[PDB]
Parts: C-alpha cells; structure tokens; sequence
C-alpha cells in the first residue's frame, strides 16, 4: 500500500523539524571593516568665497 | 580702484560712439579729466598704503607710475593723430580701442594687491602692444621685432609663475601685506637659487638687462609713436616696479647671488652707450639710452638700499618723460623728413628755432642737468652704489661723459651745421608738435620744485 505520488508533488518544497542549531557563521567570516563616517550638519555657505587667488564671490 | 576701471569702461564706447570727425576731441577731453582726477591716489601716509579693498591697494611706488601712465595716454592720442588720419574710420577706432585697453591693464595691474593677480595682468598687458606694433608699425621687418619681444616676455614669465604658484602651495598667500607680515627668509640652496633666477628673470627680460636687451632696438624702432612710447615709459617700469615687490621675498640670499646681474650692467651701461656714439638711427640711439637707464635701474634695485630705492623711482619717472619726450621728436622728424637717418636731415635750427629750443631742453634733461628729477635719481643711484663699494664710482663716472658724449652728439648732427640743400619740405611747427612737448616738458620742470611725491615708497 504505497500510492505513486501525482504530478507536481514531488516537485514542492517541505518543511523539517530538525534538533540541529542554526550555525551562525556558515561562511567563516571574520568581522567586516568599520565603515566610513559619513557627512552630518546643515549645508553652511562658503567661507569667504572661492579663495582662487583673488576671488571673493 | 573702482574709481578709475570704470571710467575707462565707460571711454571704451565713448569712442565707440562718437562720429568720424569727434572721436579725438572726445576722447582726449575725457582722458585729460581722467588725468585730473587721477590726483586722488597722493592721500598717502608715510608709514602705512593706501588700501581701498581686497583687490586694489597704492602705497608712495605705484601712485607716481599710475599718474604718469593716465598722463601719457591723452599725450598718445595727440601724437598717434596725424599719422593715422589716412585710416580707416574702423581701423581709427581700433586704434584708440586699443590705446583705452592699453591704459585700463595698465592701471589695473599696478594696483594689484595680490602678486598672481600682477603676474596675469602683467602678461595681458602683452597683446594691444603687440597688435599696435606688428599692425601700424611702418617698416617691413617689424613681425621679427613683434614676435621677439613676446617671446622675451613669455619666456621669461612662465618660470616666474610657476615660482609664484610654488611660493603660493608653499607658504599660503601671494597679498603683499600679508607676505610683508609673513615673510620667511630663503637660505642659500640650490632649490632656493632657482627660485630666485625664476622670480627675477622675468623682470630682468623686462627692463631689460643688458644681454637680454636685444628686444629693445628693433621693437622700439619699427613700431608708431604711441606703441614707442608705451614700450620706452610704461613697461619697464612695470618690470621695475615687480622686481621691486618680489625682492622683498628674497632674502638674504640676494647679498650673495645677485653679484654677477648687477655688474651685467655695472659694464654692460659702458659699451651700450658706446653704442650711442656710433649709431645711424636716432630712435635706436634713444633706445640705447633708455637701456642705459634700466641697467641704472636693475643696479640700484638689486643692491636693495633705501637710497637706492628712491633714485631708482626718481630716475623711472623722470627716464620715462625725457624718453616719451624724445621719441615724440624723433617721430616729427622722421614724418619731416621721411627717413629715420640721423645724418640726413642737419641745420635744423636755422629753420626750426622753437623745435631747436624743445631738442636742447629735451636733451638738457637727458644728461641729468641739476635741479631736474632725472639728477636726483642717478645722484642717489650714485650715492647708493659708492656706499656699497669705492671702485664702482668709476663705472658710474665715465658713463657721465659718455651719456654727455651722445646726447649734446645727437642735440648737434640734427640742429647745428649747415642745412641740406635738397630737403625743401620742412613746414612750420605744427601747434600740435609743440603742444605735446610742453605737456611732456612742463610737468617734469614742475615736479622738480616737489619732487617729495616721488621719492618711493619709504620717504
């Protein structure tokens, strides 16, 4: 008494109760580099000018 | 200097406006009160400049060069009105474009409070000389004359700012207050004797030392009167007056390197006035003297004394007027005569007795005749240099007969003897001629009753 399985039924994915912990570093990765600050504050205007080498405006 | 841009802005389409018969009178008018109101700069101080912004500044050097500059442009526009009268009504105006660009680099490059702004100004005062000389310049060679004299100057003024950049990435600044407050002494190293051969050949190129004087007797020759005058009264002055804002920078390695410049004029002053005894061409004689007088000024510069100092500005302004003056009777002879040979047209003062007058004043002048401004420069130059050394009066001393041996040479060959007898087209004085010459003339007996305005910058 053991049915053949109809179309597409072998072809969906299950479920598994497993006892295993999940391991939290399959890829053994060392930790990531600290990324760079990035920018804060209002946008405050220029200080005095564009200073090429004789202009103020 | 706000005050004197835009009225050259506003001449530019004065001149690009008026009609075909009211261009001159409008445009002298204009700039004879420009001259007038350019007596406003002399509010200075004896121990502080004239600063009116970030970008513009005039202290007791570049105030006497600027009157004398605005003062020469209405004296251009009377000489350069004759010659021109054949010309396009267009081309006229170019010209006197030309002439007003000219005038309004000038003025703004000798108030440049920023040396980098001088350095560009400085260069862009290179195209309506160019453009005047290698277009209404008379004589077939003078596009060898027009391309020597660019190249000199670019050539020496390309290390000159890739010093001034370098100076600038190095220290911070290129103002002249602040690099007077931020001075830093340069030691005696091979980087810092580059640094110095790139900051000073430039202006040398420009005075000219002798050596790289060549520029001078052809572009002086073939070019019009107004572009003989902006290269003999002007343009080494604007030279002079760089050297004298970049030596402050350089110390103290100047004491010991500038020992072979120096004495490139302290003989080269001798054989280039020799060359004044034995010259055909009268505007090459006056050439030469003016060479003579920028190797006085390139001596009395480099030995960085305050004695010095005040004879090297006395000397630039008075040079700069007897030279104008003399090349302004050059050109009357040669449009007189129709040939720049000094020995062809002789007798003069049998016909020409005011003209006879104005050639003895102009040369009286030439020679350093006392009380005149030109005997107060080279008598401090004088004083300076024997301090500096004993033997060097001799090298200045001889050159008080040669100078003498030239100039009284060139007042007799044209107006004394007797006359040519196939020359028959010598006209009257034209009012104009004469009221050129007392307006170069006047001025110069004027300010020897005060001459306190232009002593320089430390009197």
């Amino acid at each position: 008494g053991w049915v053949r399985p109809d179309l597409g039924e072998l072809s969906k994915v299950t479920k598994v109760k497993t006892d295993r912990p999940l391991p939290e570093n399959p890829y053994h990765s060392r930790a990531r580099p600290e990324p760079n600050p990035e920018v804060e504050g209002d946008l405050k205007p220029a200080r005095h000018g564009s200073r090429l080498f004789f202009w103020t405006m | 200097m706000l005050k004197y841009i835009i009225p050259t802005m506003m001449l530019m389409p004065l001149t690009w406006l008026s009609k075909n018969s009211m261009i001159w009178i409008n445009t002298t008018l204009h700039s004879l009160l420009i001259s007038l109101t350019s007596l406003l700069l002399l509010n200075q101080f004896g121990d502080n400049s004239l600063n009116f912004s970030l970008t513009f500044f005039s202290d007791s050097l570049s105030t006497p060069l600027l009157i004398l500059t605005m003062w020469l442009l209405p004296l251009m526009l009377m000489a350069s009105q004759h010659h021109l009268s054949k010309e396009n009504l267009a081309r006229k105006k170019l010209f006197i474009s030309m002439l007003i660009l000219l005038q309004l680099f000038l003025i703004m490059t000798f108030t440049a409070t920023e040396l980098i702004f001088f350095y560009i100004m400085f260069e862009a005062t290179l195209v309506p000389t160019l453009i005047i000389i290698t277009r209404w310049g008379n004589q077939t060679e003078r596009l060898n004359a027009g391309l020597y004299f660019l190249f000199y100057t670019l050539a020496g003024s390309l290390p000159l700012l890739v010093a001034l950049i370098y100076i600038q990435n190095t220290m911070g600044s290129l103002n002249f207050l602040i690099l007077q407050y931020w001075v830093q002494p340069m030691p005696n190293s091979w980087s810092n004797t580059f640094m110095w051969l790139a900051c000073m050949m430039a202006f040398m190129v420009k005075m000219p030392l002798y050596g790289l004087h060549l520029w001078l007797p052809k572009a002086h020759v073939e070019a019009p009167i107004a572009g003989s005058m902006v290269l003999a009264a002007i343009l080494l002055k604007l030279g002079g007056y760089g050297m004298m804002r970049i030596t402050l920078l350089l110390n103290p390695i100047t004491d010991f390197m500038a020992y072979p410049f120096i004495m490139l004029s302290l003989w080269g002053m001798i054989m280039t006035s020799s060359i004044c005894l034995r010259q055909t061409d009268l505007k090459s004689l006056i050439a030469y003297s003016s060479v003579s007088h920028m190797a006085l000024v390139i001596v009395a510069i480099l030995i960085q004394t305050p004695w010095s100092y005040m004879g090297a500005t006395a000397l630039m302004i008075a040079h700069g007027l007897t030279s104008s003056m003399l090349f302004c009777l050059a050109n009357s002879n040669y449009e007189r005569v129709h040939s720049r040979t000094m020995i062809l047209a002789r007798g003069l003062q049998t016909l020409l007795p005011l003209m006879a007058a104005w050639w003895l004043l102009a040369s009286l002048t030439n020679l350093a005749l006392p009380p005149s401004i030109n005997l107060i420069g080279e008598l401090f130059v004088v004083m300076s240099t024997f301090s500096w050394s004993n033997i060097t009066i001799i090298l200045m001393g001889l050159n008080m007969v040669i100078t003498a041996l030239y100039s009284l040479y060139m007042l007799i060959t044209t107006q004394r003897g007797k006359h040519t007898h196939h020359i028959n087209n010598i006209l009257p004085s034209f009012t104009r001629e004469n009221a050129l010459m007392s307006l170069h003339m006047l001025p110069l007996l004027l300010l020897s009753l005060n001459p306190k305005i232009i002593l320089g910058p430390l009197y």
